[PDB]
Formats: C-alpha cells, sequence, structure tokens
C-alpha cells in the first residue's frame, strides 16, 4: 500500500521564509493521520471546517500543504478573517477555509547566536494580497511623490525585512514553524483517502 | 499620499531596525557586565558607536515631516522624540569645547583626592575615605577637615569650567527655540494637543512651590527635633535657635539624613524588625528568595515571570574567578528579554530590593506591545515610584508574618511604628528641600537672574532660607560649592526625585483605597488584591502612548500632583513631634552663623 507520505516537510532540514511559501501536492495515496500525531508538543492545533476525529474516513481529490516559519505573537494571523503585516501581505486564508493549522516551537533548529538573518517577511506593499496568491516582488517601495528609478532611501525603502532569530529572545519573539493543510473536492473521482 | 502615510511608513521602518541594534548594544552591555575583559569592552564600544550612527542619522532624516501637518498624537510624539537635534545646532567648535569641558570635569570629580597637611604619603579619596569619614565619625573638626578639603582642592577646578559650560548649553537651548537651559530640562513634563490635559513648562515651577508650601510646617518639625538631639552629640557647636551646620547631616552634601538614625532614634531599647537570623536559620537562599518576591507579585493579578529570566539572570556573584559590576539593575533587552543583575545576599535589604528590581521588570513588561519610541515611563517620575511602593508593600509586619519569617505571636506596639516612621522621614522628608534648593538655584543661574558674581552668595542664602543649613566656613567667589555633587558636574537633571516621592504615595494611597485596608496609611499590605493590581495595571500599559496626567488620573483619581497623600502617610509621627516640640522651638534664623 502506498501510504501518502506525511512525514517529508512535517521533518524537513531548512525551511522557507514567509513571503517564497512552497506548495507540495498529495496525490494518488492512501491518507494516515495516524503518524502525524508524532512530535506531541504542539503550540496551536486547531481545524477549521472539518472535524479532526471523523477526518480519516473521508475521501477527498487533492490535499495541499504550505510550509513557513513565523515569530511567536503571528501564528494568531493564521486564522481567517484577521488582520495584521503577516495576515495581508504574505499569506491569506479564505473566509471558507477547511483544513487545520499546526505549529509549534523551533527555537533550537533556527536560531543561532550572533543572529539568524536568513529567513525574511514583508512589511510594506501598495495593495492587500488576495487569498492563495505568492509575491517574490523586489521592486524598491515608493513612499512619496517622487519616482525612486530603484533606490534605497530619501523616500524609499526595501520591501522585506529579515527576522534576526536569537536564542535568547522571548516566547513571543522565538520561531514557530507552522504548516498548513487544505483539502480540495472537484468533479474527479476521489482516491485519497485510507483504509 | 499626505505626512500621514509618509510618517507611519518611516517610523514602521524605524521600529524594526532600532530592535535589532539596540538589542545588540543591550547584550553587549550585559557581556561586559558579566565578565570584565578588554574583548567585552571593545564589543560594547562598537555596538554603542553602530547605535549612535543609526540614531543620529534617523534623526536627521527624521526632520522633513513638520509637526503642523500630522495630526493622530501618537505618531506625533515619536517624531518629536526622535526629532530632538541637541548639539547639532552648534558649530564643531563649540561642540568639540563642550564634551571636552564635560569629561574634563567628570575625570576631575572621580578622581578627586584630598590630602591631610602632615603626609602626602597616605591620603583618602572620596569614595572609599571621605564618606567613611562623614558617615561614621562623630568628631567636629576632622568633618569639617573632609568638608572644606573637598570643596577647596575639588571646588577650585570646576567653576572656570562651569562658566563656560553654562554659556555653551544656553547657547545650544536658545538654538534650539528654548529660552534657556532649564527650559530645556522642564520640557520633559510639557503637554501639548489634548485638550483637558494640558501642561506648559512653567507649571512646573508653581506646581512645585505649591506643593513646598504645604510640607513646610512637617519639615519644620523634623529640623526641630533633628536640632534638640544634635546638641546633645555637639554641646557647643549648635544654636537652639539657628540652623543646622552643613558638615554634621551624616552625608558628604546632606542629601540624606540617613545616617543620623544613631543619634535621633526615639525609643534605642526597642529595635527594628531584622529577619535576616530568621532566613539564615530556615536556609533561605536568593532563588527562594525571587520566588517568594514572584509570588507575592502574582498574588495582586500581575503575570509570573517568563522562563528565560530564570535561566538568562545572574542572580548570585560568580566568584573571584569572574569579575562583575555588584550594582542591583533591572534589565529590559527588549525582544522579550528581561534580565536582573544582582549580588544577592540573605538580608532583609536584600529581600526589598528584589521586590524593587522586579517592580520594575513588571514596568517594563507591562507595555512591551507599544511602540520602540514610547516604552518607557510616562514622565522621568514614574519608573521609580512603582519600585518604591511595591518595596513598602512588603515590608510590612503582616507580609512577613504571612511568609512566615516572624513568629505568629509577635505583637507591635506604637513604639516600633515610630522607630519605623522616623528612619523613612530621615531619607524621605529630609531630601525635598535640598532638591528643591538645587534646582530653584540652578533654573536662576540659567535664567540669568543670578549674575555670576553672586552665585555662592545667593546659593548660601538659599541654603539658610530654604533647607535651613549653614556653612561652617565663608565661602567667596572662587568656589563652586555645587559643582561637588555628582548630579552637577556629570550633567543630570534633579527634580525626578521630588516628583517620585511625591508620585509614590499618590500611588499607594490609591491601591490601599482600593483595597479596603483599615488603619494608618503605613500598616498597607496590597497583596491579595486583585482590585488593586487590575487598578495599576491600567497605567502600567500606557507607557508614554498618553500625557502623564491621564496617566495619573488612571490610578490617583486626579490630574495634579498632590502633596496631601504624603502628609497622611506621616500623621502620627507628625503628631509625636508636636508632642515632644511643646517646649522647644521650632523654626531657624538666617542671621546665626557658626564662625560669627
Ligand atoms: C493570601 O492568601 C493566601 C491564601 O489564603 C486563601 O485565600 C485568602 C484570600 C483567604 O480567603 C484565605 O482564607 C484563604 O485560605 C494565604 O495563604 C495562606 O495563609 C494562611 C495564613 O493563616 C495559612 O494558614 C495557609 O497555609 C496559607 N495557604 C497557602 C500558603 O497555600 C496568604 O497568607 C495570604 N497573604 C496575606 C494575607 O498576606
Ligand atoms: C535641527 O537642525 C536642522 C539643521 O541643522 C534644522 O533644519 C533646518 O531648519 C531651518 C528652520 O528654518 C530650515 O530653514 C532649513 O531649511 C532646515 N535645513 C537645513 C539643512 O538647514 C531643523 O529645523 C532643526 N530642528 C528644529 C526642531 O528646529
Ligand atoms: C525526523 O527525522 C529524524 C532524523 O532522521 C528522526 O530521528 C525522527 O525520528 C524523525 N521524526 C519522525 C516523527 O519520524
Ligand atoms: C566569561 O567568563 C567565563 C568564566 O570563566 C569564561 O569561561 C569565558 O571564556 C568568558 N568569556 C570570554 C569571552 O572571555
Ligand atoms: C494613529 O495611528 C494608528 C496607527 O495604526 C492608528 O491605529 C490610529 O487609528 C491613529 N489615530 C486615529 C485617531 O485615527
Ligand atoms: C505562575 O507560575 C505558577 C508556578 O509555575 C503557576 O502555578 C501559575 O499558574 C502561573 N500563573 C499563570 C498565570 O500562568
Ligand atoms: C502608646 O500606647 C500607650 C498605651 O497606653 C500610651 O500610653 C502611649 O502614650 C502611646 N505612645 C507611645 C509613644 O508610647
Ligand atoms: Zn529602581
Amino acid at each position: 500500500t502506498n501510504l501518502c507520505p506525511f512525514d517529508e516537510v512535517f521533518n524537513a532540514t531548512r525551511f522557507a521564509s514567509v513571503y517564497a511559501w512552497n506548495r507540495k501536492r498529495i496525490s494518488n495515496c492512501v491518507a494516515d493521520y495516524s503518524v502525524l500525531y508524532n512530535f506531541a508538543p504542539f503550540f496551536a492545533f486547531k481545524c477549521y471546517g472539518v472535524s479532526p476525529t471523523k477526518l480519516n474516513d473521508l475521501c477527498f481529490t487533492n490535499v495541499y500543504a504550505d510550509s513557513f516559519v513565523i515569530r511567536g505573537n503571528e501564528v494568531s494571523q493564521i486564522a481567517p478573517g484577521q488582520t495584521g503585516n503577516i495576515a495581508d501581505y504574505n499569506y491569506k486564508l479564505p473566509d471558507d477555509f477547511t483544513g487545520c493549522v499546526i505549529a509549534w516551537n523551533s527555537n533550537k533548529l533556527d536560531s543561532t547566536v550572533g543572529g539568524n538573518y536568513n529567513y525574511r517577511y514583508r512589511l510594506f506593499r501598495k495593495s492587500k494580497l488576495k487569498p492563495f496568491e505568492r509575491d517574490i516582488s523586489t521592486e524598491i517601495y515608493q513612499a512619496g511623490n517622487k519616482p525612486c528609478n530603484g533606490v534605497a532611501g530619501v523616500n524609499c525603502y526595501f520591501p522585506l525585512q529579515s527576522y534576526g532569530f536569537r536564542p535568547t529572545y522571548g516566547v513571543g519573539h522565538q520561531p514557530y514553524r507552522v504548516v498548513v493543510l487544505s483539502f480540495e473536492l472537484l468533479h474527479a473521482p476521489a482516491t485519497v483517502c485510507g483504509p | 499620499s499626505t505626512i500621514e502615510e509618509q510618517a507611519k511608513t518611516f517610523l514602521d521602518k524605524f521600529n524594526h531596525e532600532a530592535e535589532d541594534l539596540f538589542y545588540q548594544s543591550s547584550l553587549a552591555s550585559w557581556n561586559y557586565n558579566t565578565n570584565i575583559t578588554e574583548e567585552n569592552v571593545q564589543n560594547m564600544n562598537n555596538a554603542g558607536d553602530k547605535w549612535s550612527a543609526f540614531l543620529k542619522e534617523q534623526s536627521t532624516l527624521a526632520q522633513m515631516y513638520p509637526l503642523q501637518e500630522i495630526q493622530n498624537l501618537t505618531v506625533k510624539l515619536q517624531l518629536q522624540a526622535l526629532q530632538q537635534n541637541g548639539s547639532s545646532v552648534l558649530s564643531e567648535d563649540k561642540s568639540k569645547r563642550l564634551n571636552t569641558i564635560l569629561n574634563t570635569m567628570s575625570t576631575i570629580y572621580s578622581t578627586g583626592k584630598v590630602c591631610n597637611p602632615d603626609n602626602p604619603q597616605e591620603c583618602l579619596l572620596l569614595e572609599p575615605g571621605l564618606n567613611e569619614i562623614m558617615a561614621n565619625s562623630l568628631d567636629y573638626n576632622e568633618r569639617l577637615w573632609a568638608w572644606e578639603s573637598w570643596r577647596s582642592e575639588v571646588g577650585k577646578q570646576l567653576r572656570p569650567l562651569y562658566e563656560e559650560y553654562v554659556v555653551l548649553k544656553n547657547e545650544m537651548a536658545r538654538a534650539n527655540h528654548y529660552e534657556d537651559y532649564g527650559d530645556y530640562w522642564r520640557g520633559d513634563y510639557e503637554v501639548n494637543g489634548v485638550d483637558g490635559y494640558d501642561y506648559s513648562r512653567g507649571q512646573l515651577i508653581e506646581d512645585v512651590e505649591h506643593t513646598f508650601e504645604e510640607i513646610k510646617p512637617l519639615y519644620e518639625h523634623l529640623h526641630a527635633y533633628v536640632r534638640a538631639k544634635l546638641m546633645n552629640a555637639y554641646p557647643s557647636y549648635i544654636s537652639p535657635i539657628g540652623c543646622l551646620p552643613a558638615h554634621l547631616l551624616g552625608d558628604m552634601w546632606g542629601r540624606f539624613w540617613t545616617n543620623l538614625y544613631s543619634l535621633t532614634v526615639p525609643f534605642g531599647q526597642k529595635p527594628n524588625i531584622d529577619v535576616t537570623d530568621a532566613m539564615v536559620d530556615q536556609a533561605w537562599d536568593a532563588q527562594r528568595i525571587f520566588k517568594e518576591a514572584e509570588k507575592f507579585f502574582v498574588s495582586v493579578g500581575l503575570p509570573n515571570m517568563t522562563q528565560g529570566f530564570w535561566e538568562n539572570s545572574m542572580l548570585t556573584d560568580p566568584g573571584n574567578v569572574q569579575k562583575a559590576v555588584c550594582h542591583p539593575t533591572a534589565w529590559d533587552l527588549g525582544k522579550g528579554d528581561f534580565r536582573i543583575l544582582m549580588c544577592t545576599k540573605v538580608t532583609m535589604d536584600d529581600f526589598l530590593t528584589a521586590h524593587h528590581e522586579m517592580g520594575h521588570i513588571q514596568y517594563d513588561m507591562a507595555y512591551a506591545a507599544q511602540p520602540f519610541l514610547l516604552r518607557n515611563g510616562a514622565n522621568e517620575g514614574f519608573h521609580e515610584a512603582v519600585g518604591e511602593i511595591m518595596s513598602l508593600s512588603a515590608a510590612t509586619p503582616k507580609h512577613l508574618k504571612s511568609i512566615g519569617l516572624l513568629s505568629p505571636d509577635f505583637q507591635e506596639d506604637n513604639e516600633t511604628e515610630i522607630n519605623f516612621l522616623l528612619k523613612q522621614a530621615l531619607t524621605i522628608v529630609g531630601t525635598l528641600p535640598f532638591t528643591y534648593m538645587l534646582e530653584k538655584w540652578r533654573w536662576m543661574v540659567f535664567k540669568g537672574e543670578i549674575p555670576k558674581d553672586q552665585w555662592m552668595k545667593k546659593w548660601w542664602e538659599m541654603k539658610r532660607e530654604i533647607v535651613g543649613v549653614v556653612e561652617p566656613v565663608p565661602h567667596d567667589e572662587t568656589y563652586c560649592d555645587p559643582a561637588s555633587l555628582f548630579h552637577v558636574s556629570n550633567d543630570y537633571s534633579f527634580i525626578r526625585y521630588y516628583t517620585r516621592t511625591l508620585y509614590q504615595f499618590q500611588f499607594q494611597e490609591a491601591l490601599c483605597q482600593a483595597a479596603k485596608h483599615e488603619g494608618p496609611l503605613h500598616k498597607c499590605d496590597i497583596s491579595n488584591s486583585t482590585e488593586a493590581g487590575q487598578k495599576l495595571f491600567n497605567m502600567l500599559r500606557l507607557g508614554k502612548s498618553e500625557p502623564w496626567t491621564l496617566a495619573l488620573e488612571n490610578v490617583v483619581g486626579a490630574k495634579n500632583m498632590n502633596v496631601r497623600p504624603l502628609l497622611n502617610y506621616f500623621e502620627p509621627l507628625f503628631t509625636w513631634l508636636k508632642d515632644q516640640n511643646k517646649n522647644s522651638f521650632v523654626g531657624w534664623s538666617t542671621d546665626w552663623s557658626p564662625y560669627a
């Protein structure tokens, strides 16, 4: 039996930044949610829509998992109908989102003494972001009424900023890896479900 | 895109950069305060240089947003904090001269050397030496020698520097669109824009005189009691109707009267409460001290201390292997990092200092959600008031009985009451006139009401007329007596102590009324009172986001500084002093001088 491998993204070596978030699709396999219970300490385990107990005996079309890591006081914005810098410019969840979000502390792995500036998010953006949309653009953000032509300062800023994680931070400024599970049911016959 | 969205984005960028830079600087400073080595000093130097360069650069870019076009009263305060020019308004030559003068004066004060006129091979410094002499000696001539020497060899070299300091600081103040440097200092208490909560810079003066006029009678009675009890130690050096000599106050400058308790104790037979032995015999250590303080803070509704507090804080002296600066400090490194640096010992004094510093940490934790430029006290006299009140609450006999440090069958009399009250008054009530005198003299000097050739004359007239102390030897215009204090040689303000002393008792009275306490205010324990904790927390979370008028009103229900709560605290002592002074004279005469 070809079990759905819900253990390769949960246990990866290095994750991606918030603004550049990767997508892994799961199809043509049987899904076993028992192995998902591993790593017992969970910071936040909430499901919107379906129920975790009844998720086993349900057949869908495709399952999408997205991986990113943020700070502690921003996990609240991975909920629908929530407003914030991460919730507006980096990741959006629809009002009718179905699935669960899993978050846990990752202080030991993702923090380095002297700073870890390899993980970046976005702070300035001309407009908001539609649900399930990415933006890897790196053009200079204009905050004034004069053209910038591409340069830092004067009235121009670089849109993306670096977290700079350190192991001595507080519980809200410590890294927290987050994975989101989304479920879709199309007119195609359902195949993705376990015994 | 109006100026609002331009200022907001600039503030966002500044907020995200200042946090990292200040965290690096704070970590380097903490590493130096734990380990003393050349590498750590260099790390501090680099971090501070980066922080200062970034701060100047941002302050230079912050002048392109005029204040008149911005209306939110939240982003206006951040830009007001950022746009302070300071020394940049002067030329390079004047700025470097000012820095040279300041460093020279600080160096002269730090290495001040006085030597007795018999043998130059052995002579004393300020700390230790002269401090021990005027803190633990009952001799009249030796104290006079120290008092005159420190103002003779050291005071001479500061006056020529002080005059130029005054002139250059006045030039800078007038270049910064002020009136003088005293106006610049008073600008801390200035509030504009909010209707009904305004406060002009000249209002602070009038409030200070109005409060001091009500303070005066209690100070006069305390002065009479101290004068009566100092005539037994110096039978032929004090006049019953005159002013206390300035070199017999138990301190170098007479700032505090703490060291006169051994001479002015009301009831010598009854000792004070000291639980040092009750701590030694029950296996009390530093960890248990801080756990007890945390339990006290939790009992009133305030939260726990973080898991990183217990691991990243050094609460014990490392030993001879390491070298750490033993000075109780509360550290807010930012980004959720809170630490206390203390070489804690098993003592009641350290037991209260733990509460002081943990109240500091709690106050810092309260406003952690505010923007970077608004994370501090409402004014300069709010951050120590919380530490003092939450230290006062922990020294009550009821609280020590509750935690088992005192025997349950301990019955307190009305004599230990008076002993404790007079011990408090020697250090709380005896410092307000000194602060008033010093700040008023500095304000007059900065304004120009005192000519350059009448500085010492006005200084001693004010000392005789306000404080009630008289010089033992005459001083001409070649001396600079105010410059002998630490806060004058080093550029620092001084009215914050007066403001904090008045604020803390207002806070205590408000919280005790919220705790349904019946009896004297000095017997107040705010433990096990959730209603009292919420009332304080409603003010603690504001930071500088609101004017200090509204912050004070949140707790005390009043818009202005008041002294009646302070007087209610010392009412039993006031009645006892009035009863004891029925056969003595209250007041002093300016004419009498020791050298007349
Ligand atoms: C603060 O309260 C605690 C808990 O006491 C309980 O809550 C009070 C509000 C009140 O309702 C009490 O009747 C409750 O029992 C006190 O801790 C207890 O103190 C008593 C002293 O007589 C002692 O016998 C108990 O063993 C203590 N219980 C513990 C330590 O778990 C505490 O003393 C109070 N602090 C004060 C009054 O300053
Ligand atoms: C701080 O100093 C700067 C320059 O040192 C001031 O900026 C100038 O302000 C004057 C005021 O009329 C303007 O005419 C100039 O155009 C400004 N720029 C320069 C380069 O001179 C700034 O105003 C000062 N800050 C305050 C609060 O006065
Ligand atoms: C994650 O990978 C590590 C490294 O091989 C392994 O030791 C651990 O068991 C894995 N976790 C799970 C839940 O399989
Ligand atoms: C700090 O002091 C400890 C105590 O011995 C020592 O091991 C460590 O090397 C010191 N750190 C530095 C940077 O010298
Ligand atoms: C001031 O700016 C803050 C920044 O977000 C905003 O939330 C607030 O509403 C502004 N004040 C007013 C009165 O709109
Ligand atoms: C504070 O810590 C104590 C002991 O760890 C715990 O019993 C208490 O519930 C904590 N308080 C809060 C509000 O979490
Ligand atoms: C204390 O109480 C006693 C009780 O009779 C009283 O006589 C005395 O005057 C009070 N005051 C002092 C200072 O003892
Ligand atoms: Zn303090």
